[PDB]
RNA sequence: CUUUAAUGUUUGAUGUUCUAACGUUGACCCGUAAUCCGGGUUGCGGACAGUGUCUGGUGGGUAGUUUGACUGGGGCGGUCUCCUCCUAAAGAGUAACGGAGGAGCACGAAGGUUGGCUAAUCCUGGUCGGACAUCAGGAGGUUAGUGCAAUGGCAUAAGCCAGCUUGACUGCGAGCGUGACGGCGCGAGCAGGUGCGAAAGCAGGUCAUAGUGAUCCGGUGGUUCUGAAUGGAAGGGCCAUC
RNA sequence: AAUUCCUUGUCGGGUAAGUUCCGACCUGCACGAAUGGCGUAAUGAUGGCCAGGCUGUCUCCACCCGAGACUCAGUGAAAUUGAACUCGCUGUGAAGAUGCAGUGUACCCGCGGCAAGACGGAAAGACCCCGUGAACCUUUACUAUAGCUUGACACUGAACAU
RNA sequence: GUUUAUUAAAAACACAGCACUGUGCAAACACGAAAGUGGACGUAUACGGUGUGACGCCUGCCCGGUGCCGGAAGGUUAAUU
RNA sequence: GUAACGGGGCUAAACCAUGCACCGAAGCUGCGGCAGCGACGCUUAUGCGUUGUUGGGUAGGGGAGCGUUCUGUAAGCCUG
RNA sequence: AGGACCGAACCGACUAAUGUUGAAAAAUUAGCGGAUGACUUGUGGCUGGGGGUGAAAGGCCAAUCAAACCGGGAGAUAGCU
RNA sequence: UUUUGUAUAAUGGGUCAGCGACUUAUAUUCUGUAGCAAGGUUAACCGAAUAGGGGAGCCGAAGGGAAACCGAGUCUUAACU
C-alpha cells in the first residue's frame, strides 16, 4: 500500500578516530553488528558499542585469519 | 496484550516485592523464584500474587 | 502590584546554593513494570535545570 | 512559561516534597552573634531581645560560622560539633 | 415445654367510612347603589387535589459551546507515534502527498552458566514412499538459522541440544554517546548477596536496533519523615507499584 | 415529465430547414397515490409552441416637428488628484510600459466629437482560502436548563375492619 | 384573494373541501415566576394542533427502523432507610 | 511596426591563431581631510601628539549629540 | 343574487423607455391588475427586542432587521492590516 | 508600505497649517553611578515636619535534605572505592 514512513537516524558511526586520546569509558564506535571487534583494552556493550576499558590512544587494526577489523587502546 | 502484570512478594515477611508479567493461560501455576530482598539483605524465595 | 509566582512552578523547582534549580525527574510516576531497574534507579535523585530552561524557570519564580 | 503549546517544563516535571511548619520557627545562630547579646548568657529570650532571631522562633542552633572571642554561656540551644569546640575554646559553657 | 387457637398492645401493609385541615372557576347574607376582594352561612368535594424541599425520567423548547492539522488552493482520499533500508553527495545530520516494508508484542525459557553440537541446496542408493517426509554416502561450505520487518552482525558462533539454575539481582557508578529541552542510550569498576564452572572466569535479561504515554488526580503496600494546644489520628512526604 | 444523466432518445405531426412545441413508444439514470395519484369546465399582468391581422422589430434606413447638445449674457457644482516638461513601435522589466533600452515620429495652444488605453472612477473582493474571528440555523454533537412527568418528606387528621 | 415597502407577483402563501389527532369545561392550548386573562360569556354539529388543498374517478402493499399509543408479570433502577 | 547584431552600418567592423598598444569602475595608486579601534609616545590628572589598521548595510544591539516646553541658578543677565 | 362582468375615482404594481453626481435615497411617461369586497381609508387605541406581528417573503417593527434604536459594561477582544 | 523581488499597471497620500502613537503606577532582575559595608536599609506612624525619631520588617554574611535533622558540610545507601 502507501509509503511515507521512516525512522529517526540513530547517530551511529565512529566517535573517536585513530590516534585520539581517550579516558577509560569513552565510546569509540556505535554500530549495529560487530563491524569492528573489541581488541586490547576495548570492551563490547550489549548494543555492540565499542568502548575504552583503559585511558590511551585509539588504534584501528586488521587481525586474524578472517581479516577482521579491531579497535584497541594503546597506552600513551 | 494477552499478558498480565503480576507481583512477586518476599517470603522474608518484609513488604518488598518484585514486578513482572505472566501468560496466565499457558502457565497457570504460581511463579516462584529466589530473588534478592534489600530489606533483609539476603536472597529469599519470592511467590506470585495479583498486581 | 507585587509580581505573582507561578504557583505550579514553585511546587517543582527549588533554588540551590549557587543560584541553580533542583527538580525531580520525569517518567517515575506509573507504568513502572516494563521500565528497567537501571533506568528507574538513575531517575530517583533530583537533577539540575539545563541552561536553555533557566530563563523560563526564573521568569516563573521571581521570589525564588 | 509559555512555550508555543508544548507541555511546559513546570508541567512536564513532577511536583515533589512538602513544607515543614517546624522549619519556620527554627533559626540558626552564627558564633559572631553570641557576642551581640547583652549579658554573656545566650538563650532564646536573649537573642530575641538582641534582634538576632524573630519573636516567633521556638528553636535555635549555634553553627561554626564566624568567630567567638569572648567566653559565653549557651542555654537551651542545640550546638553543632564544630560550634561546641569553638565556644569551649573561647572559655564558654554549653548547657541544656 | 413439644405445639395450636383466640381475646388486649406496638409499628407496618391494604381497603372502607368520617370531618375538622385544604379545594370550590355551585347558591345565599353583609360590608356595599360593587360579576374584585374579605368575613359569614350553606351545598359539593376532602386528607385526595395542589404547593414547598429533595429525587429518577423526559426535555433543540431555550442557552452556552465544540466540531483538529498536514495538503503543489480547499475539499474527497490519505496521513499524524515508533522501527529498518534507499534517496543521503565514502564522519554525523539532511526534504517531498519520494521509493519499499514493519511495530503497538512474545518468552520462567525463547533468560544465566557449564559442557557439547553445525546448516541450505544438489547428485547417487534405499519397504510402503511419489518432484518433496524418514535413512546412507558424496559434492557444498552458511547461500541455512536468528520468535517477527529490514539492515548490520553471528563459527570463539549471536545458530542448535542438555545438566544445574534465577544475574529478568539491590545499591552505586569513572567515563562517554545522543538530544533546544523533557529525555533516551552505552558503561568498566566498587559494595552487599546469588547461580553456573575444576578453574581462568561469565551473568545487572533476550544478536542488536520497534513492542510506546509526560504531568495532574486517585488506588494499594511499606516507611528513623510530617502530624495546626498536647498524645494519637486524618491528611501530606518519601520508597515500591497500579 | 417542472422528474430522463446518456439525450437534440426513437417514431409520427408541423417548417424549405424545428436542440423548443404537439402526439406516440417505455430502455422510469432517479413517477406514483392526502410527502396525495390521474383527470378536469372555468379562471390567470403565470411557463412553452403555432397561426391571421398588424407594423421601422428587421432588409436599411430617409425626411420632418419639438427638448438638450453648440454660440452669447448671468449664476455656478462634482467624483478625482504623489508630482508631471503626460507620443508610436519592438524589446526589457514584480512577468500586459507616456516615463527603462533601442528606434521612429512630432512646430506652440484651443474647440467640437469618440470611448481603444491610463490594468480609468466608486466600494480595505460578496467568489476562494486563512483566523484555535462573529452570528443565526439544525440534530439521535456535548453540557445545562424552563416545561412536563415519578417517587419520598412537609402542609396532613380521625374511626373501623381484614 | 395574499406576498419578498426598495431587482422575485409566481407554479410560492391563503382558500372552500378532506383527514388525523387532542380537548368533559376551573377544556385542551396560549400570554403570565403569580394574580389575572385569551380560548368563550363558547360546551364535542364546540374549541386547539398537524397535514392535504375545489370538483371528478380514486387513494394499493409494508409496523423491520424512527416516532407515538396501550400493557403489566419479570429484569434493571433515584431520593429515602 | 523593421523588430532573432541595441542602432547605423560592416566582406571585416565576421570567425580562428599569435602579438603589441590603448580605453575602461566609487577596485588600486597619488594629494588633502574626518572618525572608530589598537599600539607607542613630545611625554600620563585622561586629553593631546605620533603611527598601523578599519570606516556598504535591512531587522536588531551598542555609543555620542542637537533642538523644543517647563523648574532652579535668576530681585541675575538681555531688551522701547 | 354574486370574494359576478366592462370601466373612472380609490387600492395595487405586470412590461418597456427615461432617469442613475436623478425632479425623486425607488420616481416619471405610456400601457397594466382589483374596483360591493378575504375591498378601501380617516382619527384614536393595543401588542416591544430572542420580543412583537406575519394569507410565510426571514417579510415588517421610524430611509440598511437571521435579532431595532439609545446609553452603559467599554479603552470588549483583534496571534490581523 | 509590504515583499524573494516594485518605475511598477501592488498599498497610501489633492496641497498647506495645527494636532496625532512605546506612557504611567507598583513589583522584580540586570547594567551604570553614589552611600555605607559583614552588614545595608527602614514601613506605617511620631514630628522639633525634605531634619530628627521609629529597625516592625526585608535582603545578605550557610548549606544540604521531601522532612525530622545534621551543619562547612549534608544528602544518597547497610556502607560508599
Ligand atoms: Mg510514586
Ligand atoms: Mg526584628
Ligand atoms: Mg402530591
Ligand atoms: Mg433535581
Ligand atoms: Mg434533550
Ligand atoms: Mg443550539
Ligand atoms: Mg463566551
Ligand atoms: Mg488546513
Ligand atoms: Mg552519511
Ligand atoms: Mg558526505
Ligand atoms: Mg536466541
Ligand atoms: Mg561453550
Ligand atoms: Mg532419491
Ligand atoms: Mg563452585
Ligand atoms: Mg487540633
Ligand atoms: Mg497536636
Ligand atoms: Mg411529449
Ligand atoms: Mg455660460
Ligand atoms: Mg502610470
Ligand atoms: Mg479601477
Ligand atoms: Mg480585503
Ligand atoms: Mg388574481
Ligand atoms: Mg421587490
Ligand atoms: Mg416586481
Ligand atoms: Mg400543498
Ligand atoms: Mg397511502
Ligand atoms: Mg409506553
Ligand atoms: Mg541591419
Ligand atoms: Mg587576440
Ligand atoms: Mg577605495
Ligand atoms: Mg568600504
Ligand atoms: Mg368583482
Ligand atoms: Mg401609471
Ligand atoms: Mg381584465
Ligand atoms: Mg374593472
Ligand atoms: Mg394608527
Ligand atoms: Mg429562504
Ligand atoms: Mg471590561
Ligand atoms: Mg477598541
Ligand atoms: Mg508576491
Ligand atoms: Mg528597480
Ligand atoms: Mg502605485
Ligand atoms: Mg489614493
Ligand atoms: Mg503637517
Amino acid at each position: 500500500t502507501r509509503n511515507g514512513r521512516d525512522s529517526e537516524a540513530k547517530r551511529l558511526g565512529v566517535k573517536r578516530f585513530g590516534g585520539e586520546s581517550v579516558l577509560a569509558g569513552s565510546i569509540i564506535v556505535r554500530q549495529r553488528g560487530t563491524k569492528f571487534h573489541a581488541g586490547a583494552n576495548v570492551g563490547c556493550g550489549r548494543d555492540h558499542t565499542l568502548f575504552a576499558k583503559a585511558d590511551g590512544k585509539v588504534k584501528f587494526e586488521v587481525k586474524g585469519p578472517k581479516n577482521r577489523k579491531f579497535i584497541s587502546i594503546e597506552a600513551e | 496484550g494477552i499478558r498480565e502484570k503480576i507481583k512477586l512478594v518476599s517470603s522474608a515477611g518484609t513488604g518488598h516485592f518484585y514486578t513482572t508479567t505472566k501468560n496466565k493461560r499457558t502457565k497457570p501455576e504460581k511463579l516462584e523464584l529466589k530473588k534478592f530482598d534489600p530489606v533483609v539483605r539476603q536472597h529469599v524465595i519470592y511467590k506470585e500474587a495479583k498486581i | 502590584p507585587k509580581i505573582k509566582t507561578v504557583r505550579g512552578a514553585a511546587k517543582r523547582f527549588k533554588k540551590t546554593g549557587k543560584g541553580g534549580f533542583k527538580h525531580k525527574h520525569a517518567n517515575l510516576r506509573h507504568i513502572l513494570t516494563k521500565k528497567a531497574t537501571k533506568r528507574k534507579r538513575h531517575l530517583r535523585p533530583k537533577a539540575m535545570v539545563s541552561k536553555g530552561d533557566l530563563g523560563l524557570v526564573i521568569a516563573c519564580l521571581p521570589y525564588a | 512559561g509559555f512555550e508555543g503549546g508544548q507541555m511546559p517544563l513546570y508541567r512536564r516535571l513532577p511536583k515533589f516534597g512538602f513544607t515543614s511548619r517546624k522549619a519556620a520557627i527554627t533559626a540558626e545562630i552564627r558564633l559572631s552573634d553570641l557576642a551581640k547579646v547583652e549579658g554573656g548568657v545566650v538563650d532564646l529570650n536573649t537573642l530575641k531581645a538582641a534582634n538576632i532571631i524573630g519573636i516567633q522562633i521556638e528553636f535555635a542552633k549555634v553553627i561554626l560560622a564566624g568567630e567567638v572571642t569572648t567566653p559565653v554561656t549557651v542555654r537551651g540551644l542545640r550546638v553543632t560539633k564544630g560550634a561546641r569546640a569553638a565556644i569551649e575554646a573561647a572559655g564558654g559553657k554549653i548547657e541544656e
